[PDB]
């Protein structure tokens, strides 16, 4: 899935791909809170949490990506870069 | 322990969203496939 | 002719009488349907959509 | 002199007697005597009265007393009651209060109300105000109407659908239970129909308008008749030396918001020397606050004597029941969108459509309420004798009839065909309902109310969302489809303010689901949910406040509707891949007959009567679904499907058996595209 997101050339094609990585990552979470609601594992708790960090951290990306897909098609579209530069909002170095 | 369940719901939702952003980007990238460069001369 | 040409004069007359409400108008039809600018696309690729 | 109140052994109050004197005067009143006789004498009254004259106050007081009367001297027996029908809810409580008033005792008590979603009746209520359909739902638990002694059908003019059944049933009442009074009163002077329809019943005539009015005519016949009202509003307000307010009558809001604009323009015109006109939209759908508008006062008038006014703009909302005070200029094209559902092709249509004979008495009467008034109505003489019909058609002529023929089944009504219909539906539609609720297993194939029928007439609802209900319970979907059948019980919840169009639309959008405008509703109604119902919130993301708070309302009273047959409330798992799937396939379950596909053309036609149908604009979707689940065939200026949603055609074939069965269906695309699922699925 990371490397598709990084050569998906269309939007078109990169929201099939995103879309099912997020349903993926959807369900891992799902199965392993379950289990975790039922062992009480503690370290299992703590690998859950550490799995919730990552499933958050994909969301975050989803704006970067998108931004970026389009920046592959045509990356003349400065209407786009100006977005790549508010997706940056948060790193001055970045921008 | 309900704090993950609680997160859960927020993230599905956010999922959710994030689907129907995608479909935004999709039909706007049809009409700027059907359109070509001479829409911006 | 003379029964013709008070007719078409009339109405060479009647078309240029007002010609402004109807040229201001047809400008502003036109101006505003120009800066409207997109109307939604409604795309059908039904085979991506299943 | 102390006259004791008969209903609480009190002293009348002192304010009694006042309002007392003004209702002698009312013109009703001088019958009084003369009514109680024809009672005495007849088992079934036809009265007439024109607005004003006090009928719907004073008549349902004096068969009080009538009952007393007969009480008097007999043991105290069994409580029987006298009950007043209204065609509105806004009515129906609008006359209990005053009444509640004139006979000195407490609302709810002697004198009550029963309408929806609020009963005010105690166990000493005599009088019961009701709505139409109150007492069209308190018959199909107790046919013979079994707790009343004097009925009274006001309003008969409206024909509405509650109403036509009701006549038929009563007449039917007045065989069997041989002692109960039927008072049918209505306002229009109409023909005496009433009177045949009841074996030549005495007819009663009271006139009482309160100020004489004056109609007008233009004697050529405009073409343009928006060109002509804007036109003429102006002309009023600038012609015109009494004070009052202009109330001109248009079609619906493509046009309402276009003559506010319009009219805007030419009084910026004249400038200071002319009143300021101030124009108010006012359309059923209307937030609030938007409505409260027409309370509100004219300007105290330029300095220099010109008369400022307000005008309102308005659909038939302003011809009955909403009572504008302050106008005395009516302005009447002589149109309104009248709804003609066309039994042949389902096409349900809202075209531009003359008014009546009545109708334009009735928006003429709104002048001479404060003072006498003028009517100016935008067409000829000549024109109104011979081409406006002379009453407008009732609502039984022009609607499908699902709805009501499952009531009058749960009624036990079986001859349907024989149904004594004062103007009886066309043949063409009844057969479109018996079609209709035998898909959906309401009815059997001799025609005798099913195990699955008998419950779909227990819910206030349409007869497919009752199917798709039901049906959801056991789809282990129903909270969710609970929610979407309140939404589309109710009138539409999007706002869209044409000066705020483009802002409005993006609130919509923000709210849109991805599958098409019946998730979009629950999207909506779980929206309205989260954020406490608060009125602002409803109020910057384009929603009326009155539909979403009337839709939660709805959805209690379904709730407590499931509860008495056992349906358990249920939801899918959040968590669930089944959560949006099974709610898609609940809505299929139900409205699988208004299902319609994506042809090679780039239209839609719709499954089996092949009438080609666009997408609504309004709709939610960014795509053309292949396969769309369609709840309002609409004619305005083209064919539109209204709340399109996608469904997947294996639904079709699993949850909707009958229908879709390949073997019936007429050869063409639709069959083509269905033959190919079903043999995949296999």
């Amino acid at each position: 899935y990371e490397e598709a997101i990084a050569k998906v050339s269309t939007v078109r094609d990169f929201a099939q791909v995103y879309d099912a990585y997020a349903a993926f990552e959807e369900r891992e979470v799902s199965i392993m809170m379950q289990e975790v609601e039922q062992s009480g594992d503690p370290e299992e708790e703590v690998d859950l949490e550490w799995m919730f960090q990552r499933y958050q951290h994909l969301m975050e990306r989803k704006n970067e990506l998108m931004n970026s897909v389009l920046l592959r098609q045509n990356p003349h579209n400065v209407g786009e870069w100006l977005n790549r530069v508010n997706i940056y909002e948060g790193n001055y170095n970045k921008q | 322990m309900k704090d993950f369940n609680q997160r859960f719901r927020d993230l599905h939702k956010l999922r959710q969203r994030a689907r129907k952003e995608n479909h935004e980007q999709v039909v706007e990238e049809d009409r700027r496939s059907k359109l070509p460069k001479n829409h911006e001369a | 002719a003379s029964v013709d040409e008070e007719a078409k004069l009339k109405r060479y007359l009647e078309k240029q009488a007002r010609k402004e409400q109807e040229l201001k108008e047809k400008r502003k039809a036109k101006l505003e349907k120009l800066t409207a600018g997109p109307a939604k696309h409604m795309f059908e690729d039904q085979d991506y959509l299943s | 002199k102390i006259q004791i109140n008969p209903y609480n052994n009190q002293p009348f109050s002192n304010r009694y007697w006042a309002i007392w004197e003004k209702r002698s005067q009312l013109p009703v009143w001088e019958y009084k005597e003369k009514f109680m006789e024809l009672l005495r004498n007849n088992q079934c009254i036809t009265l007439v009265g024109e607005t004003g004259s006090g009928k719907t106050t004073q008549i349902p007081q004096w068969a009080v007393e009538f009952m007393k009367q007969q009480q008097q001297g007999q043991p105290p027996g069994q409580a029987r009651l006298v009950a007043c029908t209204q065609p509105r809810r806004v009515a129906a409580m609008s006359v209990a209060t005053r009444v509640a008033e004139e006979m000195d005792v407490v609302l709810g008590q002697e004198v009550g109300y029963s309408i929806r979603f609020e009963d005010c009746i105690s166990e000493r209520t005599v009088l019961k105000y009701c709505t139409d359909g109150m007492l069209l739902r308190e018959a199909m638990n107790s046919p013979l109407l079994d707790k009343y002694k004097v009925l009274i059908l006001d309003e008969a003019h409206e024909r509405t659908l509650a109403t036509d059944i009701l006549m038929g049933l009563i007449k039917e009442i007045v065989r069997n239970r041989a002692d109960i009074k039927v008072v049918i009163m209505s306002a229009t002077l109409d023909a005496g129909k009433f009177q045949r329809y009841f074996e030549d019943c005495p007819l009663l005539s009271v006139p009482g308008r309160t100020f004489p009015v004056e109609i007008f005519f233009t004697p050529n016949a405009e073409k343009d008749y928006l060109e002509a009202a804007i036109r003429t509003v102006i002309q009023i307000h600038m012609v015109e030396e009494v004070e009052g307010d202009i109330l001109l009558f248009l079609t619906g809001q493509e046009e309402i918001e276009e003559a506010c604009k319009r009219i805007d323009r030419e009084i910026q015109a004249l400038g200071a020397d002319a009143g300021a006109l101030s124009c108010i939209p006012l359309y059923s759908t209307l937030p609030p606050a938007a409505q409260q508008r027409i309370f509100e006062p004219a300007p105290p008038n330029r300095p220099n004597g010109a008369i400022s006014r307000k005008c309102v703009i308005s659909t038939n909302i302003a011809e009955t029941s909403l009572t504008i005070d302050g106008v005395v200029f009516v302005i009447d094209p002589g149109f309104s969108k009248q709804k003609v559902y066309n039994p042949r092709i389902r096409v349900e249509s809202l075209l531009v459509c003359p008014i009546s004979k009545a109708s334009a008495m009735q928006r003429a009467g709104r002048a001479g309420r404060t003072k006498p008034g003028k009517c100016f109505r935008l067409y000829t003489e000549t024109a109104y004798g011979s081409e406006m019909q002379d009453q407008t058609y009732p609502e039984i002529l022009r609607s499908n009839l699902g709805s009501v023929v499952l009531q009058l089944k749960k009624l036990g009504t079986e001859d349907l065909v024989h149904f004594d219909f004062m103007d009886p539906p066309a043949p063409e539609t009844l057969m479109r309902a018996l079609e209709l609720l035998n898909y959906l297993q309401a009815i059997n194939d001799d025609g005798e109310l099913t195990e699955l029928g008998s419950l779909m007439a227990e819910f206030p609802l349409d007869p497919q969302l009752a199917k798709m209900l039901i049906t959801s319970t056991e789809l282990n979907c129903s909270n969710e489809i609970l929610s979407i059948t309140a939404m589309l019980s109710v009138p539409q919840c999007w706002v869209r303010p044409n000066e705020m169009r483009t802002e409005a639309d993006e609130a919509k959008a923000r709210f849109a689901h991805i599958d098409g405008d019946h998730l979009t509703l629950l999207n909506v109604y779980h929206s309205f949910k989260q954020n406490q119902e608060d009125p602002q919130w409803c109020y910057d993301n384009f929603i009326n406040y009155r539909t979403m708070k009337t839709a939660d309302t709805v959805r209690t009273q379904l709730s407590r509707v499931m509860d008495k047959y056992n349906l358990r409330r249920v939801s899918t798992d959040f968590k669930s891949r089944d959560y949006y799937l099974n709610i898609r396939k609940a809505l299929v379950a139900g409205f699988f007959m208004q299902v319609a596909h994506l042809e090679r053309s780039g239209h839609y036609v719709t499954v089996k009567d092949n009438q080609l149908v666009n997408l609504h604009p309004s709709t939610v979707l960014d795509h053309k679904p292949e396969w769309a689940l369609y709840n309002e065939f609409v004619l305005t200026t083209k064919n539109f499907i209204r709340t399109v949603t996608d469904v997947r055609p294996e639904w079709l074939l699993q949850i909707a058996p009958q229908y879709y069965d390949l073997d019936n269906f007429p050869d063409g695309d639709t069959k083509r595209k269905l033959t190919t699922v079903m043999q995949t699925l296999q």
